[PDB]
């Protein structure tokens, strides 16, 4: 069923490859947006995602 | 206990219980 907690059981996500310096439509983990993938040099914290 | 200093996050389990009381396992907190 699924009618008496939060779901804890879920299907298997599928993963795509990452492109960089291009204009695409990315998905983080449910994050969506449109723009362009560059790398950084910032200093995040080891628990911090975005 | 002078002084400033931030907590940073463990775990989270989605456990779901409805909890009112708490306690310990044991000299002072």
């Amino acid at each position: 069923e699924l009618l008496h907690a939060p779901a804890t059981v879920c299907g298997p996500k599928k993963s795509t490859n990452l492109v960089k310096n291009k204009c695409v439509n990315f998905n983080f983990n449910g994050l969506t947006g449109t723009g362009v993938l560059t790398e950084s040099n910032k200093k995040f914290l080891p628990f911090q995602q975005f | 206990p002078q002084g400033f200093s931030a907590l940073e996050p463990l775990v989270d389990l989605p456990i779901g219980i409805n909890i009112t009381r708490f306690q310990t396992l044991l000299a002072a907190y």
